[PDB]
């Protein structure tokens, strides 16, 4: 999810 | 505004930044809530106003009510129409996993993309959008799994 | 201020690459819209 985490 | 898949861009950060992806269908624009936070959108010279949204579902629609109502059949392979930032739209075929929750089971796709790919549509073999990509979990081995998030028509 | 740009048709692709697993996971969804593994 990269730097979005879960998003 | 033409049907299809769209990048959601902002100029507020450095340069031009893709924060997400969405679907224009039947005159309504569909994306995930965490992409826009319900803010209005520009389409060329025109303005798209939010119409419906829900933080728990992590969905929002513009110009009208949520129109996408196809669902995964629980059996068949689907395609993620991934639109990564700065990269051409690409179709990836996969067999969904399952999120099991106390309120039922929904499909999930175990594919990892940059954060700004949020909102890319997931498709059945007829090309119907069965949900949007980008609200998910990280599992024990560190891999990302996204719910197939679909609204109610 | 956000704006949209068309990126393609919504169409099944006959020769698409096939990849990705199909995990079955017990999850919970909280009021904030966040999934977590149960």
């Amino acid at each position: 999810k990269g730097g979005g985490x879960k998003k | 505004t033409t049907d299809g898949v769209y990048r959601v861009m902002t100029r507020r950060l450095l340069g031009s930044t893709q924060v997400g992806v969405g679907v224009m269908q039947e005159g309504v624009f569909h994306t995930m809530w965490h992409v826009t936070k319900g803010a209005a959108l520009r389409s060329g010279e025109g303005r798209l106003d939010p119409y419906w949204g829900d933080v728990k579902q992590d969905l929002v629609s513009y110009c009208g009510p949520w129109k996408l109502d196809a669902a995964w059949d629980g059996l068949s392979e689907v395609q993620l129409l991934a639109v990564p930032p700065g990269e051409r739209a690409k179709n990836i075929q996969t067999l969904p996993g399952i999120f099991k929750t106390k309120d039922g089971d929904i499909g999930a796709v175990a594919l990892d993309y940059p954060a700004g790919t949020s909102g890319s549509p997931i498709l059945d073999k007829c090309g119907r959008v069965i949900g949007l990509y980008g609200n998910g979990v990280v599992i024990k081995n560190g891999s990302y799994v996204s719910a197939i998030t679909q609204g109610k028509r | 201020d956000m704006y949209i740009e068309r990126a393609g048709d919504i169409t099944w692709e006959k020769d698409a690459e096939v990849t990705g697993n199909s995990p079955r996971l017990d999850v919970a969804l909280d009021e904030s819209g966040d999934f977590s593994l149960v």
